[PDB]
């Protein structure tokens, strides 16, 4: 049941637009809302409007009176001399509280006329009829306008809605909410050579009368929020999807290939997505518009995406197909479960989130595999078990403070961390998988496609939300619909996992009874560090001996430490028989390292993560060989990879050159296996007997059978040997010596990798493989021998790295020449410049990344400029350098740009709390209390990067370096 | 509490189960005062009354089990109830040799082992009784007399 | 760009019991089963009632039920159609499982004492295993019960032809084949309860065949037996302290002596001293109080710990262990723990079994027996092939071995004709041989719809 926290119901919305003037960068427009009150005495209306200029309101058409006041502009007073963050990190919850639709509050404050209040008691309809402008607008909805001269649409300038969560107040008046669902009619009238995108069907295209301009009308049927209602205006490049006919994918001029290679997959990810649901897709069409300077890299409205120009690549392009893939098939989702089954409140948000991340992966386990399934939940999970032991917990589903362990409040979305919405909807969507290991997929696609089918069948009322709340999930409906299926509740798990905001550490260790043959494992859990929580459901344990693999299930009670478990029989190495395996199969094993008297050949300890878990077992060595080699699961042969680091043992160094040299192992485990056998190869010199490791192998797999030291000329159509080839030397040049020097042995070899690489051959590019070579140049750079702070001149430059200096000069200036993809060479090359600069080579001098990072270069060039920018001001406590950065990003045309240098300035932060250092003034206390007061005022983002650079340079407390 | 329910199968002569199937295909509740069932103190004998005409009865044992199973979706099915007993209307005499089905006919002379099959305790148990109230007890095992 | 993830090399290649089923209610599970219960297992005498409409003697009407019927299948359509529209869950109490409802068929069994049976409340599947034609084939026979499966591996001891449709009962207990015949034409169902008699027609009746056991029966007093024995009288102390409504949870040591009452008061001591402490003075006298710091287990791990299908096999362990008692070593191969572990140990491969022996629950030819068996010339050179060939002509022998002109066969060929190394495949073909004759003539007997004479 929903009850709404507004005293009216929006039934219809009309959004006009005029005037869209690319010059002045300005619109005028007007809009009309249909409330139907449902109390009487409903005297004042409360809207949500942010930047827009309210000229006149009309309410029935008699002329009303507004009062606009936003206290999220300035939050704090400019007069207190409070500078600690908790008392901004309340007094921003209570502004934006304030302002906040889900409440019953809103911006502009409408008086209803004395003469409709006959109208309003016997509950009528009331037409309000607001027009308004934005003057220039800083961050509502992005103007591209180049400076090139011509037509605009001949330079290619162009507008889009940009913003996260509820952020269409900042574009026109609305109620801003998820829970106000409304039918929509959307006029735009622009230029003649320009197309206006927006939400629902085109209805029709009328030209004006002096056939210079015209007005596209929209009619948006399925009833939306406003907060899912978006914008593209520009001159766009149309071409309809050979495939799908509803779907139309508009691009920016030139680009029409990229368009056409790029978007060529979707339609595979529609059939998907409609197969595993039952349901077609909701709306009645489908619009990709691709854009220049994009807030988020993907962004999903109501029948409608808005993807960046960075994502648009060509056939020959790899390394990029799969991410780009991808994202389309993450804003899919998206259009599924978060623009047509919306959100009740701001809590009931994390079914959203993990219905949209289970159902992208269970599209990321049908594309790529199951192996790619299971690295990709993995890396989300060591994410999760990262973030919530760095600081506190993700609480999904919080009741309305409940997580006070932080430095924000979790009531709003946009009081939110960037790193802590991440992490939300990571967790999502690793409790929905929980929730699909208690109770099975199928049931949970048929959760899913009950919760679209009543939404479906709310879609289609013209009840003005007798039925159209149907449409809107909440945590008990979910539950609800899951005990419907199933018959089995949830409730214990939901009481885990999503109220009670930790995850678990287990530490194992094992003790085999020979007399009893027993296995006496002994797993104890810390649930007293800050993240943690304690658990005391059943655990999987999965033990391989040389009969089988066999599972256990433990019962972890809080009083509980050793756990007997039985074992099996020792025949298989009375006569050599194959050992099984996990899978059906049965291999032959090498048993002269395993001991005598026990069977048992590896232990996992939850091998299905059917936990938030973070395990530290402890094996011996040949067990972790074993389950390196012979295991058929991928998280395990990298859990192994990653524990016979700590054992520098030849035996290791041999089974991490058996995974390497064969095929048939997942890719991605090969590629840590590089980087592992760097490691180990550091750890055991004056040990090591002949060449460098993998250089040989190196050799063997990709260099010539008659010549060793020339490489085989670039054929990339294997795209596993091409991955490992690039990433191969990348690992070798972490080759440590004794004298801790890299071997010039290793860099000749790069160094001949570079010289001798022939790209005229392959249907693929080369950027990607160059740029890895780069990056092996860069990492074998060693701290130069500097004697009484020597100057860096010419006179001590190092033999070796004048090499290196030689080959990033000829990269970067053939570079300016012929360019590559996303300048990758570019950014490996200033990263690299960087790293030899942070080793006393090249003089600390900014002024090549402060070159580099002027707006207008491509955006991946001006991150990486700004990242030794902010690496630079860390070392040297540049303090004009800090005031550089402070000052783009107060103004920088690029919003994007700005919220990656906060994060960038809060991840290498230039000092710490704990730290003394002379940038500590009271001037800059006062510089970062007014941009997180004034100054970040107008995007959400920047002010929850500005709250989250203070906490990182000052604490939750009052800065010390104060008077 | 809940206690099993006890379903048995009713055999009825073939006009008589032509009425009987009409007039519960039919769905009234005339035929509730048609069709009566009159169980004696025996348990093994009864009268069905069919529209008030009297049929006499055996309640029989069946060789084979037989269990009832429900479905709502015709694909899973729910065991209800154990069938062992047929009130066939027209000791060894209640012990019914032949099954339902077709194929099974004469099931328990032909198909059934005689393993399985082979009163006995209780007339050890009367015996044990008598010996226990007698003063001397005599036995020989004996030959043809 | 594709799929990278080398998947044939690590990866080479359900049932839903009602609540009351998978809780272990007592009605449907008993805790003990006495020697005349024992005989009568799952066959239950019609039991005359002491107080209700049927316990006053007389003739009482039958209600025939067709409002009752449509009735509630109509509301649990509503109810799927009101939960979304997808398949659900409706065995949730005790009177869902009533004959009052649903469509009921019926199930007939071919042997008299199976090695697992069903208890009252528990599902199970109908799975129609179809093998196509060689190249084109229309389709499977369409069934009106069940779901259809192409079974290129055939699931019985035999192998399907081409083109066969052969329906089975699938859970997790056995699996066996069935063979759907109609009803005769006389016989009706009467569900009798206290307060009447009820009435239903029956068009559907199954013969189920010889069942293929996928859950091995633990032998008497075995570890496994025995395990389940303390098992399940813990879980009914769990319960009984979940029923217990004074705080702390107390229960009473005689309501265990009535649900378990050959057990030793040891044993139930010992499940209750752990969990539990006894007070004799003060309040909650002569109570087991549950102890303070004692968390007692949450729903689904008391589900955990015992399944309804060990309830099974302890059923019929325990039955067949009366059967043979009263029945003073044939018998005891016949002994579900020793057909069970021989058939399960068959399909790993372990052994074989002789398809013809004394486990035969026939009795005849038909049916299979589930025992383990082990996995495995003066005169003659006078003739000289010249004239060895033409005795061959004169021996009526066919061309082809007068043609090879072959010594040694032509001589062995001639000794044979006059009387007119390995033990691997030879036996295993035999082997197979036999199991598939042996269900293709068990098919015919089941399937055939001929009337046999009394």
């Amino acid at each position: 049941g929903f009850e709404s926290p507004r005293p009216y119901k929006l039934t219809h919305q009309v959004v006009c637009i005029n005037n869209i003037n690319f010059q002045r960068k300005s619109v005028v427009g007007f809009v009309e809302l249909t409330i139907f009150p449902t109390v009487a005495n409903l005297n004042r209306i409360k809207l949500n409007s942010k930047q827009c200029r309210i000229y006149r309101v009309r309410i029935n058409d008699l002329e009303a009176a507004f009062i606009y006041n936003d206290p999220t502009l300035e939050v704090c007073h400019s007069e207190s001399k409070q500078r600690n963050l908790n008392y901004f990190s309340n007094a921003y919850a209570a502004a934006v509280s304030a302002v906040d639709p889900d409440a019953g509050n809103g911006e502009l404050c409408i008086k209803v006329p004395s003469e409709l209040w006959k109208h309003v008691d016997e509950l009528k309809v009331l037409k309000i009829h607001i027009n308004f402008s934005l003057d220039q607008p800083k961050g509502g909805l992005h103007f591209v306008v180049p400076s090139v001269e011509g037509s605009m649409a001949e330079r290619g300038a162009h507008v889009f809605s940009c913003g996260y969560q509820n952020s269409t107040r900042f574009w026109f008046p609305c109620v801003d909410s998820y829970s106000e669902l409304c039918t929509w009619k959307l006029e735009f009238t622009v230029d003649a050579a320009m197309v206006a995108v927006s939400n629902g069907d085109l209805v029709e295209t009328v030209y004006t009368h002096d056939m210079r301009k015209k007005t596209f009308h929209y009619m948006l049927t399925i009833p939306t929020a406003a907060s899912n209602i978006s914008l593209a205006i520009g001159p766009f490049e149309i071409l309809v999807d050979p495939y799908m006919h509803e779907v139309t994918h508009f691009c920016l001029p030139q680009l029409l290939p990229l368009l056409k290679h790029t978007t060529s997959y979707l339609h595979e990810v529609f059939e998907f997505y409609e197969e595993i649901l039952t349901c077609r897709y909701p709306y009645s069409c489908f619009k990709t518009v691709f854009i220049d300077e994009a807030y988020v890299e993907v962004a999903a409205y109501a029948s409608m995406s808005i993807f960046s120009t960075n994502l648009l690549h060509s056939a020959m392009i790899i390394d990029e197909t799969p991410l780009t893939r991808r994202c389309l098939a993450q804003s899919l989702a998206q259009q599924f479960f978060g623009c047509f089954i919306s959100r009740m409140s701001w809590s009931d948000e994390w079914v959203l989130k993990g219905i949209s991340g289970y159902i992208y992966g269970l599209w990321m386990k049908k594309t790529f595999g199951v192996n790619e399934y299971r690295h990709w939940i993995k890396e989300e999970l060591d994410k999760i078990v990262a973030y919530e032991l760095k600081t506190g917990g993700v609480l999904l589903h919080p009741i309305f403070n409940p997580a006070s362990h932080l430095h924000f409040s979790i009531k709003h979305p946009h009081t939110l961390s960037w790193e802590y919405y991440s992490m939300f909807q990571c967790k999502a969507h690793l409790v929905m998988r929980l929730i699909e290991n208690r109770i099975s997929m199928e049931f949970m696609l048929q959760v899913f496609n009950k919760l679209l089918s009543l939404a479906s069948t709310a879609s289609s009322q013209k009840f003005q939300s007798h039925m159209w709340s149907q449409m809107l999930v909440s945590t008990s409906g979910f539950l609800k619909s899951i005990s419907n299926v199933s018959g089995k509740d949830i409730q214990p798990l939901i009481k885990q996992w999503v109220d009670q905001s930790g995850v678990v550490k287990f530490y194992g260790s094992f003790a085999f009874n020979r007399k009893r043959n027993v296995l006496e494992l002994e797993i104890k859990q810390d649930y007293t560090s800050p993240g943690t929580q304690k658990y005391v459901g059943p655990l999987k344990v999965t033990v391989q001996e040389l009969d089988g693999s066999f599972n256990h299930t433990l019962q972890i009670e809080e009083n509980s430490l050793k756990h007997d478990i039985p074992c099996h029989s020792k025949s298989r190495r009375n006569k050599k028989k194959k050992i099984p395996l996990m899978n059906g199969e049965e291999v032959d094993m090498d048993l002269s390292a395993m001991d005598a008297d026990s069977p048992l050949l590896w232990i996992r300890i939850d091998p299905d993560m059917s936990v938030l878990r973070k395990v530290e077992f402890e094996q011996a060595d040949f067990m972790w060989q074993y389950q390196l080699r012979y295991e058929r699961d991928v998280v395990a042969q990298q859990e192994s990879i990653l524990a016979l680091e700590k054992f520098p043992t030849p035996a290791s160094r041999l089974a991490l050159t058996d995974i390497l040299e064969q095929e048939q192992c997942f890719y991605r485990v090969r590629m840590s296996a590089c980087f592992c056998l760097a490691k180990i190869a550091n750890s055991m010199v004056s040990t090591w007997t002949g060449p460098p490791a993998m250089k040989s192998l190196f050799t063997r797999m990709f260099c010539c059978k008659s010549c060793p030291n020339i490489v085989k000329t670039n054929n990339f159509m294997s795209f596993q040997s091409y991955f490992l080839q690039k990433t191969m030397p990348v690992a070798m040049a972490l080759l440590r010596d004794v004298h801790n020097l890299c071997p010039k042995e290793v860099l000749t070899f790069i160094l001949d990798l570079i010289k001798y690489n022939d790209n005229r051959k392959n249907k693929f590019s080369d950027n990607y493989y160059r740029a890895e070579m780069i990056d092996a140049l860069a990492n074998s750079v060693t701290p130069a021998v500097s004697v009484n702070n020597e100057v860096r001149t010419l006179d001590n430059l190092n033999p070796d790295v004048r090499l290196i200096l030689e080959e990033i000069t000829r990269f970067l200036n053939m570079e300016k020449l012929l360019p590559s993809y996303r300048h990758t060479i570019t950014v490996s090359c200033l990263r690299a410049i960087r790293v030899l600069q942070k080793n006393g080579h090249v003089p600390s001098d900014p002024a090549l990344f402060k070159s580099y990072a002027e707006y207008g270069h491509f955006v991946d060039i001006r991150i990486a400029a700004l990242e030794a920018v902010v690496d630079y001001t860390k070392v040297d406590r540049s303090y004009e350098e800090l005031q550089w950065l402070l000052n783009m990003i107060q103004n920088d045309p690029v919003p994007y740009v700005r919220h990656k240098i906060l994060n960038m300035l809060t991840k290498n932060p230039p000092f710490t709390k704990n730290m003394e250092s002379p940038l500590c003034n009271e001037a800059l206390v006062d510089q970062l209390w007014k941009l997180m007061n004034s100054g970040t005022s107008h995007d959400w983002r920047l002010r929850c990067g500005a709250v989250d650079l203070y906490f990182t340079l000052f604490g939750l407390s009052r800065p010390s370096c104060l008077p | 509490p809940h206690e099993l329910e006890s379903q048995f199968i009713l055999r009825l002569p073939p006009e008589y189960a032509s009425t009987v199937r009409r007039a519960v295909q039919s769905g009234h509740v005339n035929l509730k005062d048609r069709l009566t069932i009159e169980l004696h103190p025996d348990g093994r004998h009864g009268i069905v009354r069919v529209d008030r005409v009297p049929l006499a009865s055996k309640l029989v044992d069946l060789p084979c089990v037989m269990e009832s199973l429900k479905t709502i979706d015709k694909k899973t099915f729910y065991k209800t109830a154990d069938i062992c007993q047929m009130l066939v209307s027209t000791e060894k005499k209640f012990i019914w040799n032949h099954g339902i089905t077709l194929p099974l006919k004469n099931v328990r002379k032909r198909r059934f082992r005689k393993t399985a099959k082979k009163d006995v305790e209780k007339e050890v148990k009367r015996l044990l009784s008598t010996d226990a109230e007698a003063v001397s007890t005599r036995w020989e095992i004996i030959a043809e007399d | 760009p594709w799929n990278l993830s080398n998947d044939e090399y690590y990866y080479p290649k359900i049932i839903q019991h009602s609540i009351p089923a998978v809780e272990l209610r007592q009605p449907f599970f008993p805790t003990h089963m006495g020697p005349i219960k024992l005989r009568q297992f799952h066959r239950p005498p019609l039991k005359k009632y002491s107080f209700g409409a049927l316990s006053q003697p007389g003739p009482h009407s039958v209600q025939p039920l067709l409002k009752h019927i449509k009735k509630k299948a109509k509301m649990r359509e509503q109810e799927r159609q009101a939960s979304g529209g997808g398949e659900m869950f409706f065995m949730r109490t005790p009177q869902d499982l009533t004959g009052k409802d649903g469509d009921l068929i019926l199930a007939e069994y071919s042997e008299e004492n199976g090695p697992l049976m069903m208890q009252v409340g528990m599902a199970t599947k109908i799975k129609n295993y179809y093998k196509r034609k060689p190249g084109k084939d229309p389709g499977a026979p369409d069934c009106k019960y069940g779901e259809t499966v192409y079974c290129h591996t055939s699931p019985f001891l035999g192998s399907l032809h081409p083109g066969q449709l052969l329906q089975a009962f699938e859970n997790n207990l056995f699996r066996a084949p069935i063979y759907l015949h109609k009803m005769p034409e006389t016989d009706f169902l009467i569900i009798r309860t206290r307060q009447g008699y009820y009435i239903r027609e029956l068009v559907d009746i199954f013969v189920v065949g010889q069942q293929c056991p996928l859950f091995e029966v633990p032998g008497p007093n075995s570890k496994r037996a025995n395990t389940h024995i303390r098992d399940f009288l813990q879980v009914f102390i769990y319960r009984l302290f979940w029923k217990s409504k004074d705080r702390p949870r107390r229960i009473r040591m005689e309501d265990i002596k009535k649900a378990f009452p050959s057990h030793s008061e040891s044993s139930i001591r010992k499940r209750l001293k752990l969990c539990a402490d006894f007070k004799r003075t003060g309040m909650d006298s002569n109570w087991w109080v549950l102890k303070s710091d004692f968390r007692l287990p949450t729903e689904e791990e008391i589900r955990a710990m015992v399944s309804p299908e060990q309830c099974c096999a302890y059923y019929s362990m325990i039955a067949a262990e009366q059967r043979l008692k009263d029945a003073g070593d044939d018998e005891v191969r016949t002994a579900p723990w020793n057909t069970t572990r021989a058939f399960i140990a068959a399909m790993k491969g372990k052994c074989l079994l002789e398809v013809t022996g004394v486990a035969d629950p026939t009795g005849c030819g038909e049916g299979f027996s589930y025992v383990k068996i082990p996995n495995k010339d003066a005169d003659l050179r006078r003739l000289s092939l010249k004239n060895a060939k033409q005795l061959l002509r004169k021996f009526g022998v066919p061309e082809e071995e007068i043609k090879k002109l072959s010594r040694w066969e032509v001589i062995d060929v001639v000794r044979t004709m006059s009387t007119e190394r390995f033990s691997v495949a030879e036996h295993q073909e035999r082997y197979k041989e036999e199991c598939q004759r042996i269900f293709d003539l068990q098919n015919k007997v089941l399937s055939s719809t001929e009337v046999l004479s009394t």
